[PDB]
């Protein structure tokens, strides 16, 4: 249905990527370097439905609810590279921050073999349904804690793609002008 | 067993003039008969095919016709370089066979 | 622009055997049949042997039968002949020709001599 | 008797594309490897590219690479340079030549040069 | 990433005398170096592959050493045809590459 | 049904034959005469749907496929000539050739009193139905071999007519301008 | 029996080996080294039945068949060094080639912890039995494809032990000179 | 065994055939053309174990009985010839002659497409055995009658190959220097 195709867990602008232009590229890619310290901010995602370009269409095409939002990373990691992050990863438009977003909806990877994650975001709207608009449906944040650690190693930098997707309701509602199209 | 013969064995023109050079067959050989023209220690020179066409690069004052056992080669104003000896050779039917040959040969008193 | 080279010729003693070539350009040789005719000291034409396209039915003159024997390279757009069993009746200077049946009709005509390469049986 | 005879470069606008050729003889063709190498005026030599044999492998320069590819006919036994996307810098003298590996090394040298082709990209 | 190079740019010797060329490389190529010789308006000619056996139809005054990435091109008694530039190229990496080339002009007053 | 029509083993163009004419006359008919080899190629026929006659008007009033393509052969031969040919007689367009053709559909006929032989030919092409284009959809072969043997005998030649057939599909589709008719 | 000693999985000339002279020693070692492009021949290599050593007596104590051919392969690798290649590694005597060898009888390997593959090569002959003489029973052939992939790392070679085994069909046949022996 | 070599119904010399030289291979053929008249003789055939080439090797091979001698033949007429003999076809060694040869083992054929018959005889001789010696076991002889029929026609000459067989018994006996072989 539509929902496989927003749905089946794709990847993610997420943001404007400080590229490379990796960033396109990226787009699921924040950066993991290693790091000062580790607690030290590095992400700050903008979630909507609009933006982002496979959430564009879709939420064009329709401008109701329903669903869920999950993401969920990927990394690129080697032997020699490793990492952690957590991330929030954000419902819908709180507090933008540290604690708050850790209070959220709660993952923690490891960043090893495991290659995958799953951070699901819930819509907690009053209503079933956001319309599509302009200011924001909410933020997603991430952050990266501790780097990498390692070998010899691998360049030194490594990176996460985003993935997303939304159940439970896979269904949305009235559909709209799709972003793709003719004339 | 298909067997092309040329007339004249050599054709005595003076310089000029016409010639013509006829070749008959043993058996009919519709329109697949060719000429051919030869200097010498040069190779054979194409001049005409399908018994009438005049191949690339070949005057006008060459022509060629007839059909069946019976053929004729036309040269109008025979020129210096038309000094040759010329070959007709049917396609009609295997094997592919020549004409003995005509030699054409400047006349002068 | 076709361009038909031949080598190959030389001196031998009779009951010798040579192989002739004659390699072709500027015309697509794979398809066009192709012949060997050669020309005797005090004498004419003769057509030897000629060969169809993908080295197919080859057919020859009954003088030539069973000595002489006709190959295409086609990957290198060459022919070839390899005479057996000569005889002085066999000196001649041999030339590659290339013939074409036109549109749909079943004469060849020959439009394309080569230079000649000189076989004296002797 | 290794002869290399080469064909087909001209003068040529800059975004030209032409197509040399260069046939060989005298040495079995299809064992050998086979590069191309150009000269520029006021310059030295540069190997352009080869090909391997069944005209299988084949490496280029970078300053060839997406612009230029190599083919051999092995039937004809030919060889091809299709130069697409001329630059001035492609202005050059193009030889064809056979390398050969010796016994049974890894190096290939050239025993034989064709006569030279030239390419005006201007 | 293979580069040869040729020590003397242009090398003036005296008729009769001998003359040295120098062409290493930037990394070590074994004994796969080749030495070619080349007059102007012609092709290239192989005289040494092998680092040092000299090809059909080279003279002995011709001979080639070295191994690794240094090797040298002796010409004992140059005579006038040896009047030429010459050019070393190894085959003991892909990509094949020549080196500059030395330029061996007479010398006189 | 439509199909009898086309189908009810009809006789063929083939080829514009070499004509007497005859040829339009003919049609069915490739020449049977003896020969100086056996082997030698004497015709190459392409077929469609366009193209003879009777395939034609039944090609233009519709587009697609249900089929097959049987052609069979019979004889107009005498005690006194006989004959042999192999066709080969050819799907849908390939080699173009010899062996290639030999290694096709197949029939091996004697020529004597059968006076009809099956050699069909199937579409064997990557969709089931060709539209009504150009350029071809593709080449049917014979090759006389072995003339006709004989007799003081029968006047030399001797000729075939070719007949044409399709299975099994009987039915195509898609109606469109029937090639006869008024205005 | 004579077969575990020929059979029980031995190691190989196979060829001469550009030693070190670690190529006696070698022998059963084609070299793995990186590579400017993965695809190239570094390998081809002669079997008999005569040649190669271990081969070469038992060969010489018989002149017939019975067997079958087995190559496994072990691999030297580290962490750090890996490599793949594929074999063959081919019966009997034919193409010489690439794809001609790959259409042959296969294996593919992983080169990692597996240290150990099966290539067999069966004497697909006419006759059941092939005498000792000297042209050539056939060629093995090796490919090394892709290098070695990696770390920091592992100098920089890697080397590969051909096995050699034959079944089905352990048992010979006629006893002949055997090449080691006394006077 | 050695008998369905000597047995398996061979072709005959039988005599030295008035050759083309024909004659050798013929052998089996006498002549078969038309007639001043029909009854007149035309052959005379001499039978010997020993004469008649594929009866020598095996007649030396041996020097006994048993055997019974078939001798069958076939016609290589046309449409258009046709022909008719009677042949004796004599066991041994009679009368030499016409009705005394009718009067032997009998065979009538009407070559048309029967293209084989049976006239077989027998050793009708005191021993049962025969040794090879010189003078003769016996004459075969055949007679023409009526020649060809016809046509236009074939040319005018027929011929006929005559066949050789023995049973009843098949099996000989007594082993001899076999025509062939080595020294």
């Amino acid at each position: 249905d539509l929902v496989k195709i927003a749905q089946l867990f794709s990847v993610m602008a997420d943001s404007t990527t400080p590229s490379e232009n990796h960033g396109v590229d990226a787009k699921g890619y924040f950066k993991w370097s290693a790091t000062t310290a580790p607690q030290s901010i590095v992400h700050r995602n903008i979630v909507y439905l609009r933006l982002f370009p496979n959430l564009n269409v879709f939420v064009n095409s329709y401008s109701y609810f329903r669903g869920s939002l999950v993401l969920r990373l990927s990394v690129y990691a080697s032997t020699f590279n490793r990492g952690r992050l957590r991330m929030g990863f954000f419902p819908n438009a709180t507090t933008d921050s540290t604690s708050t977003l850790d209070n959220a909806i709660y993952t923690i990877c490891d960043i090893g073999s495991d290659n995958s994650f799953e951070i699901t975001i819930p819509y907690s709207f009053s209503t079933w349904m956001r319309k599509t608009n302009g200011h924001p449906i909410g933020l997603f944040q991430i952050e990266v804690l501790n780097r990498l650690t390692y070998n010899s190693s691998s360049p030194s930098e490594v990176y996460c793609i985003v993935q997303g997707k939304m159940g439970q309701d896979a269904r949305f509602f009235c559909p709209t002008g799709s972003v793709v199209t003719f004339q | 067993e298909i067997v092309m013969t040329q007339s004249p064995a050599t054709l005595s023109v003076s310089p000029g003039e016409r010639a013509t050079l006829s070749c008959r067959a043993s058996q009919y050989v519709h329109s697949t008969l060719a000429w051919y023209q030869q200097k010498p220690g040069q190779a054979p020179r194409l001049l005409i095919y399908y018994a009438s066409t005049r191949a690339t690069g070949i005057p006008d004052r060459f022509s060629g016709s007839g059909s069946g056992t019976e053929f004729t080669l036309t040269i109008s104003s025979l020129q210096s370089e038309d000094f040759a000896v010329y070959y007709c050779q049917q396609y009609n039917n295997w094997p592919y066979t020549f004409g003995q040959g005509t030699k054409l040969e400047i006349e002068r008193t | 622009e076709v361009q038909l080279l031949d080598s190959g010729g030389g001196l031998v003693q009779p009951g010798g055997s040579l192989r002739l070539s004659c390699a072709a350009s500027g015309f697509p040789f794979s398809d066009y049949a192709m012949s060997w005719i050669r020309q005797a000291p005090g004498k004419g034409l003769e057509w030897v042997s000629p060969i169809s396209g993908s080295g197919g039915r080859a057919y020859y003159a009954d003088s030539v039968k069973g000595r002489f024997t006709i190959s295409r390279d086609n990957s290198e757009g060459t022919v070839y002949l390899q005479m057996n069993s000569l005889s002085p009746d066999d000196t001649a200077l041999y030339y590659c020709a290339k013939d074409g049946s036109g549109s749909h009709y079943n004469n060849n005509y020959f439009d394309s001599w080569g230079q000649g390469t000189l076989v004296t049986v002797s």
